[PDB]
């Protein structure tokens, strides 16, 4: 069997009541069905076994149900320490098997970023690498994606991305994308520029720098 | 007041072997406790390796005769401890191991099924690093501000992890955004972090960033200039 | 062969035993007071089940075959890996959810036949 | 293709619930009687041959140290002994200041007073008039109050109520038995540590004969180890608990009240008797327990290697005898034909094993006013036996603890202990563990029932 | 709905609820002593009419229909006057003069089929 | 109101509120509990 979890995101504001959904391939008909919750830097944590048994000590928002092939996890009256994956397991075949995440964030409002280009370090350089970054901050929706336009031309397969967990103030979250590639090369090519697209954007804003 | 204890993380070459450790505080015996391993990738959702459950241990399909797992009961001065040994390691078998226990002595429990479990009682990760290459030093370069703005300071073909950044000796701390490492393609890693400020300050308050690098002993202090 | 003795054997093999099982379950100091409540509480639990047994119309018997269809989503396995492969404790934690299901069918469409043929009775 | 449900009766599954077990005791009143203070009379007699049917395919699962059998027995014998010493005499007049004198003083040895020649008043008849009576009294029962005035050791915190000379001390055989619809399942592993799965289990109706026999620091009359000795403990990594051992050959050990004692009846009330000491006929002796050296001295190496395997391979294990506490958990108390003993086993714990015909006497003492144990303003007061006590028995394990210093400390010590008689009833009930029978069933078998 | 729900309705409807009232039948201080009188006294009486239902060949049965006729002179009303109209208090208030004389011959006329159809096994 | 025959006067008449009166009431006295032994193993608990 292989549990199909759904959605993989479930962005929600506290207060309200939440739902995730987990379709097995085949029926279970034992309710054979546990449901754990992992938050950042931590162990997972078991809620509800044997379909919606709640477990000793969780809390009673927690109300799970089965049917045979889609069982389902209810977050009613969401606080803030209920945001984490959320990991849906069968003990009813050898071996056990996990779903694949399901990730609860805050609602708040949707925002904009603050894109900030930077030159290859005149320090850097000396090293042999030309390395240079884009970086958006304070944005929402994540879904931000970034073109890398050298010379007027795209590039790819050389960017690499990392994005900081959502803030825990703001709820706000952050980017950076990086091109690694040879000092030789950094001075051949003569304008770089560095593209967003964002939901929160009008329109796609670029922020480039001439080379010097 | 059940607590798995594990292992620190380590780094291992690819190619040699490893042992995981779980000592069970609070776990009367090993023969009213199963003892899952369960392992999550990077990424990705945890994944079951194998069970000592009636003092038989046993390992799913990928890990069969690539895995062992023992355990050994109460005995005077320690806890049951349960150890898992990976041969062989490869470049995959980077994740956070988990050491997990169920109560089996209830007979119409349901956090357990004829020999397949609920893992109830979790350990707290053992983070194994399969990796190439030596430990080098953090090499840091400047992200200095040209033309509100944030600025900040880049570190990368530094390994292993980790590697605290404060700014100021740590003094200055709204507006600190420091991005977690990402692995590059030679086998080490990079990360930047920055600081937003208001762009008046700029030259009247320097910014300063610490990079620290505990396996390598090495710490950096650089200063920033805009520009 | 004896009281529980075919407790580890599959469903099938267990089920030509059941007269072993069945014939058991009947058979003022402070042990005068322990024993006299053993007593009332051995006739009190075998009633209990002499009544479920008698609702659903198995009255005087150890296997009764009921009119009600098993709806495949309690169970869905085979009629050859349940009668030869699971014994009857493991079928039970495999079926205790809808066992109060089950029950609650087995005694209305008891009296569902009992007068449909009560009214066949007078034709 | 299409199923329906049907139900069958007597289908073999069980669950563990605790009940209320009653008796079967085989020793009925063999035409000879003595009530005692248990099971004789009222206790259900027991089969002349039990049935054990032995459940193949099966492994449960036993847990020593949660078992609900042995806190029904604990409560069970608590209240057997309630009930026999209500009807009988209540010695709260003998609250009067004694005027004791050593039996012996110039006679033998340093004139040690372990027995006092007490004289004191009493209403004799009429409760007016009082005579002066006298007794012969242990120095373990009279606190000194300041030829000085002495007083009984309880009678300032506890109420004394003589037992009744008639029933009878001497344990007997009791058998557990379960109502029907339940059933006890039996450990039958021969390596069983109560705890863990039992994959060779067995059914029965009610345990084996279990002598209520209460004691201190060593399980006399108890039951053997088939194969080897076996360790027990709770949490065998806690000093707070204790660990039982069980000999898998017994001990045997003797011991006597040599002193021709003499029993004599004061009147304390009309229709009311004390029965006191009145004299000693021969020689004034002391008690003692006899255990044989060669014989200890195995029995206790083949306990340090069992001990050797919860405690390392290679560590040196000392006896010691016990710190502290009451007579009855510092020194082997027992109960021998109606006389209370409390031996010195210092001789005993007085060893260092490190890693690669004669007897030992234990001076016994005796005790008339007992404290029940779990602790209670209460106590009583045993009328002495007129004539000669010598009674052998088996030992059968030791109750052990250890102390506090295993940290950094290469060596472990074992003390002796006792005094909570709920790990007298698990020495025995250990292996057994009651379920009940549940004997519905349904399962689709394309029946159908004909309309 | 419930024990007892259809006390009010007219014989015709409280019959179609008789499992709701058959399967609650059942179910050393001062405390203790009358918590244990109320035991013993509940089985003896569910055991009085399952005997009484035994002997007139109603044994595992909610409504079992008998070779006895009603004669007439016990009620002479309607079958429409009796199932729709009259509550099952009423229709024992009004009965009761003849409970022990038709109770006397449904266990003479069970034991009369008992032997009728043992002659009848015999051919 | 509720008595057995109110035309009686050797009834009791029993009023029950629909809402009820709260009655506060204390012993500010600060006691203390002493122990006097009037038996062997029989305390007598005296006011101190
Ligand atoms: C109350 O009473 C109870 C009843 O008496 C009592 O219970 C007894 O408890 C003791 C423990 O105290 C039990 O003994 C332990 O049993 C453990 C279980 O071992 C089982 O499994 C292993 C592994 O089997 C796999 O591999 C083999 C092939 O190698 C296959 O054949 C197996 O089928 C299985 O393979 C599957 O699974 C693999 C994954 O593991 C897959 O890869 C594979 O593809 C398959 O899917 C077996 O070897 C064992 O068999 C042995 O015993 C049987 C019967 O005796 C023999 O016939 C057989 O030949 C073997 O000898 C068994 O089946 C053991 O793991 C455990 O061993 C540890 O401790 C002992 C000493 O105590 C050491 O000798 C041993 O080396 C282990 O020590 C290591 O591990 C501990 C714990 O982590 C470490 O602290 C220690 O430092 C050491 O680490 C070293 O070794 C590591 C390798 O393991 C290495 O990686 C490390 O780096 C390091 O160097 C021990 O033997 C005993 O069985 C119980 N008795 C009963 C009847 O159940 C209970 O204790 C009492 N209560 C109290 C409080 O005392
Ligand atoms: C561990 O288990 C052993 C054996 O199970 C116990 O040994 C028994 O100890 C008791 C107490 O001393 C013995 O009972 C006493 O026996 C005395 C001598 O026995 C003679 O009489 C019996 C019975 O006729 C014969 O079988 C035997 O061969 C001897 O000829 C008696 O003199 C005692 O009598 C007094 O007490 C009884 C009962 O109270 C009165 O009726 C008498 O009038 C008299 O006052 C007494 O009967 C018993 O015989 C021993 N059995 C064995 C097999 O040796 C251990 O005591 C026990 N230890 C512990 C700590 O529990
Ligand atoms: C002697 O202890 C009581 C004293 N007095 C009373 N009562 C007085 N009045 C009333 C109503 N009860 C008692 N009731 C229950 C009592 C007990 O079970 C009880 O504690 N033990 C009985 C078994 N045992 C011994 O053999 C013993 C064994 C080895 C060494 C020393 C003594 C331990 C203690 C009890
Ligand atoms: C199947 O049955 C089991 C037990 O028979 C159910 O587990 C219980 O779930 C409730 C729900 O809150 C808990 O309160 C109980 O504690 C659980 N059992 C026990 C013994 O504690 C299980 O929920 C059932 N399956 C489904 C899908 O409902
Ligand atoms: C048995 O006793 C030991 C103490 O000797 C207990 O072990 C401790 O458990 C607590 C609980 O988490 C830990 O914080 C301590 O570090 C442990 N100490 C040692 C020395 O192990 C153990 O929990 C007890 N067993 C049970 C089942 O309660
Ligand atoms: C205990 O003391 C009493 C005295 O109260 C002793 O009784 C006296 O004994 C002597 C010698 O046998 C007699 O001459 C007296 O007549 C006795 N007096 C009474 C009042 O009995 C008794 O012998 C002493 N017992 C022991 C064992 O020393
Ligand atoms: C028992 O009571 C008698 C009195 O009935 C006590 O004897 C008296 O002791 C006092 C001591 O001061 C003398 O003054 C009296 O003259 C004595 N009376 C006599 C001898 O008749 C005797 O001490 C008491 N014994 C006890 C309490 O053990
Ligand atoms: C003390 O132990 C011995 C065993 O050494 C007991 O004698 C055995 O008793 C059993 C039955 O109780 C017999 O099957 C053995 O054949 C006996 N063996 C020997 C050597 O006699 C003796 O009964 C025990 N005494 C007690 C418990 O008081
Ligand atoms: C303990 O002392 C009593 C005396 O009270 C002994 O009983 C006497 O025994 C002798 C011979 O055995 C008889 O001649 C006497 O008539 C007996 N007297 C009484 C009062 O019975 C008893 O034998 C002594 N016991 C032991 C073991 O020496
Ligand atoms: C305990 O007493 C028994 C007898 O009650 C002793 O057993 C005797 O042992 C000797 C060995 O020297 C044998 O010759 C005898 O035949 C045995 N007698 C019986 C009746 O078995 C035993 O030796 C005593 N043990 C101790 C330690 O005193
Ligand atoms: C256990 O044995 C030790 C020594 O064998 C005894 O220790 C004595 O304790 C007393 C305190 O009451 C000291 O005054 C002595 O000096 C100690 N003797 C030695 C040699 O150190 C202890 O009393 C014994 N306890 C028991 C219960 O047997
Ligand atoms: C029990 O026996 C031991 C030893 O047989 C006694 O230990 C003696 O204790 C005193 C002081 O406590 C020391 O002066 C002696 O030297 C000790 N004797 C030995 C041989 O070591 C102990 O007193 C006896 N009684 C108790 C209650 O422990
Ligand atoms: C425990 O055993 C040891 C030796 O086995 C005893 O040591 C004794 O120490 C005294 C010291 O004054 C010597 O006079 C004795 O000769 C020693 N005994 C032997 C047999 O040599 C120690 O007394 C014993 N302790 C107890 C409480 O029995
Ligand atoms: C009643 O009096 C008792 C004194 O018997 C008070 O208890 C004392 O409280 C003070 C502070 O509250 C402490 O410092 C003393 O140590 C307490 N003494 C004892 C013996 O407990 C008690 O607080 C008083 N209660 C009230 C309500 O005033
Ligand atoms: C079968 O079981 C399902 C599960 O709840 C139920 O919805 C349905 O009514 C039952 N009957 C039939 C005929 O499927
Ligand atoms: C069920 O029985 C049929 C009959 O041949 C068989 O083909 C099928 O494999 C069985 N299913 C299982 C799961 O064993
Ligand atoms: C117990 O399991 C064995 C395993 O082959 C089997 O042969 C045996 O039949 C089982 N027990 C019973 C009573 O059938
Ligand atoms: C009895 O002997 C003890 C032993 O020390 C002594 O203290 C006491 O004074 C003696 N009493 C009499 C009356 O001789
Ligand atoms: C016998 O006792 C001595 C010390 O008294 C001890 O050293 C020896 O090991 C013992 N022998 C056995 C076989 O236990
Ligand atoms: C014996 O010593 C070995 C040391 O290799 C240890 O592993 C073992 O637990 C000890 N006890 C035994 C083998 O019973
Ligand atoms: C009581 O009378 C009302 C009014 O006709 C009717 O609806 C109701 O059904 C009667 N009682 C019952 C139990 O039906
Ligand atoms: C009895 O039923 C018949 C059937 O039609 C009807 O004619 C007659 O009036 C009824 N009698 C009474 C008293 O209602």
């Amino acid at each position: 069997i292989q549990m199909t979890q759904s959605p993989s995101t479930l962005s929600a504001s506290t207060g309200d009541t939440v739902r995730i959904s987990c379709r097995a391939s085949q029926s279970i008909t034992g309710n054979w069905v546990a449901w754990y919750q992992q938050r950042p830097g931590k162990a997972p944590r078991l809620l509800i076994y044997r379909g919606a048994a709640l477990l000793g000590g969780v809390p009673s928002r927690f109300r799970g149900s089965a049917a045979g092939t889609d069982f389902t996890l209810t977050i009613g009256n969401l606080q803030a320490e209920d945001f984490g994956t959320f990991y849906c397991q069968q003990y009813d075949t050898y071996p056990g098997t996990f779903g694949q995440g399901t990730k609860v964030e805050v609602k708040r409002t949707v925002a904009a970023p603050s894109v900030f280009i930077f030159p290859p370090s005149d320090e850097q350089l000396k090293s042999g690498t030309a390395s240079v970054v884009c970086l958006l901050n304070n944005f929402y929706p994540r879904e931000a994606k970034v073109q890398w336009k050298v010379d007027n031309a795209l590039q790819s397969g050389n960017s690499q991305e990392s994005v900081t967990e959502q803030d825990s103030k703001d709820s706000t979250y952050s980017l950076s994308s990086t091109l690694t590639l040879s000092k030789a090369d950094y001075e051949k090519h003569k304008v770089y520029a560095c593209e967003v697209t964002h939901q929160g954007l009008s329109s796609p804003v670029t922020k480039s720098f001439n080379r010097g | 007041q059940i607590h798995l204890v594990q292992s620190g993380t380590e780094v291992k070459k690819p190619g040699s072997s490893v042992t995981v450790s779980c000592k069970a505080y609070g776990v009367n015996t090993f023969g009213l406790y199963a003892v899952n391993w369960v392992r999550q990738a990077p990424g990705q959702s945890l994944e079951y390796i194998g069970q000592i459950w009636r003092w038989k241990s046993s390992a799913s399909h990928h890990f069969r005769g690539r895995v062992l797992i023992s355990a050994v009961d109460l005995t005077g001065s320690s806890p049951p401890i349960s150890s898992l040994e990976i041969k062989n390691l490869t470049s995959d078998d980077t994740a956070v191991y988990f050491c997990t226990t169920t109560s089996t002595y209830d007979r119409w429990s349901g956090l357990h099924h004829d020999g397949v479990m609920a893992f109830s009682s979790w350990g707290q990760g053992t983070l194994i690093s399969v990796s190439a290459a030596s430990t080098k030093g953090p090499s840091v370069f400047p992200l200095a501000p040209s033309s509100t703005a944030a600025l900040g300071c880049l570190v990368k073909d530094y390994f292993p992890e980790p590697v605290t950044v404060s700014w100021n000796s740590g003094a200055l701390t709204s507006g600190v955004h420091t991005f977690p490492a990402v692995l590059q393609s030679s086998g080490l890693y990079s990360l930047s972090s920055v600081v937003t400020v208001p762009s008046s300050s700029l030259g009247t308050q320097t910014y300063i960033c610490n990079v620290n690098h505990k396996p390598s002993n090495t710490k950096v202090d650089k200063r920033v200039e805009p520009k | 062969l004896g009281f529980l003795g075919a407790a580890g054997s599959t469903m099938g093999a267990a089920s030509m035993t059941l007269t072993v099982q069945a014939r058991n379950l009947l058979s003022l100091t402070v042990w005068g007071i322990k024993q006299l409540q053993a007593r009332v509480l051995a006739v009190e639990r075998y009633l209990r089940d002499q009544q479920l047994l008698g609702i659903w119309g198995c009255s005087g018997k150890l296997i009764c075959c009921t009119n009600v269809p098993w709806n495949s989503s309690w169970s869905n396995r085979n009629l050859s890996e349940i009668w030869d492969n699971m014994t009857w404790l493991q079928w039970d934690k495999e079926i205790s959810n809808y066992t109060q299901i089950i029950y609650g069918l087995l005694e209305e469409s008891q009296n569902q036949q009992e007068k449909n043929e009560q009214d066949l009775l007078a034709l | 293709e299409n199923l329906w449900v049907t139900v069958y009766y007597g289908v073999p599954v069980w669950k563990d619930a605790e009940t209320t077990l009653f008796c079967a005791s085989d020793a009925k009143a063999y035409e000879t009687e003595k009530h005692n203070v248990w099971a004789t009379h009222a206790c259900v007699p027991t089969d002349p041959n039990p049935q054990e049917i032995h459940l193949e395919n099966v492994t449960e699962e036993f847990n020593m140290w949660k078992n609900n059998m042995v806190e029904q027995m604990h409560t069970d014998i608590i209240s057997l002994w309630d009930q026999s010493l209500k009807p009988c005499v209540k010695l709260t007049p003998l609250c009067v200041t004694l005027q004791c004198t050593n039996v012996t003083n110039n006679i033998t040895d340093d004139m040690r007073g372990e027995l006092k020649n007490c004289s004191f008043n009493m209403t004799t008849e009429l409760r007016d008039k009082k005579q002066k009576v006298y007794s012969l009294f242990y120095r373990l029962d009279v606190v000194q109050i300041n030829n000085k005035e002495y007083r009984l050791i309880n009678c300032n915190t506890s109420a004394i109520t003589q037992a009744c000379p008639k029933v009878s001390f001497e344990p007997i055989p009791i058998h557990y038995c379960a109502p029907a619809g339940f059933a006890i399942l039996k450990c039958k592993d021969k390596k069983f540590n109560g705890t863990g799965p039992c994959p060779s289990v067995s059914t029965v109706q009610c345990t084996h004969g279990i002598k209520p026999v209460v004691s201190t620091q060593l399980l006399l009359n108890g039951s053997l180890a088939e194969e080897e000795v076996m360790i027990r403990s709770e949490n065998i990594t806690n000093n707070a608990k204790n660990i039982l051992v069980q000999f898998n050959t017994p001990v045997q050990i003797n011991c006597t009240r040599p002193n021709n004692n003499t029993r004599k009846s004061i009147r304390i009330g009309p229709g009311q008797a004390f029965y006191a000491t009145g004299d000693i006929i021969g020689d004034i002796r002391q008690a003692h327990c006899n255990v044989s050296k060669a014989t200890w001295n195995e029995t206790l190496g083949k306990v340090v290697k069992q001990l050797r395997k919860h405690f390392g391979n290679n560590t040196i294990i000392r006896f010691a005898n016990s710190s502290g506490g009451d007579l009855e958990v510092t020194t082997h108390s027992f109960n021998c034909g109606g006389e209370f003993f409390y031996c010195n086993t210092s001789g005993l714990f007085n060893s260092t094993w490190i890693s690669n015909n004669d007897s030992i006497t234990l001076p016994c003492r005796i005790k008339q006013i007992i404290n029940m144990w779990q602790r209670i303003g209460q106590a009583m007061y045993a009328p002495p036996i007129q004539g000669v006590i010598r009674c052998v028995s088996n030992i059968t394990g030791l109750i052990l603890t250890r102390d506090g210093g295993s940290t950094n400390s290469t060596t472990e010590t074992f003390r002796p202990g006792g005094g909570d008689m709920r790990d007298n009833w698990r020495s025995e009930l250990y292996k057994y563990k009651v379920v009940k029978i549940e004997p519905l069933g349904v399962a689709p078998t394309r029946c159908k029932r004909r309309v």
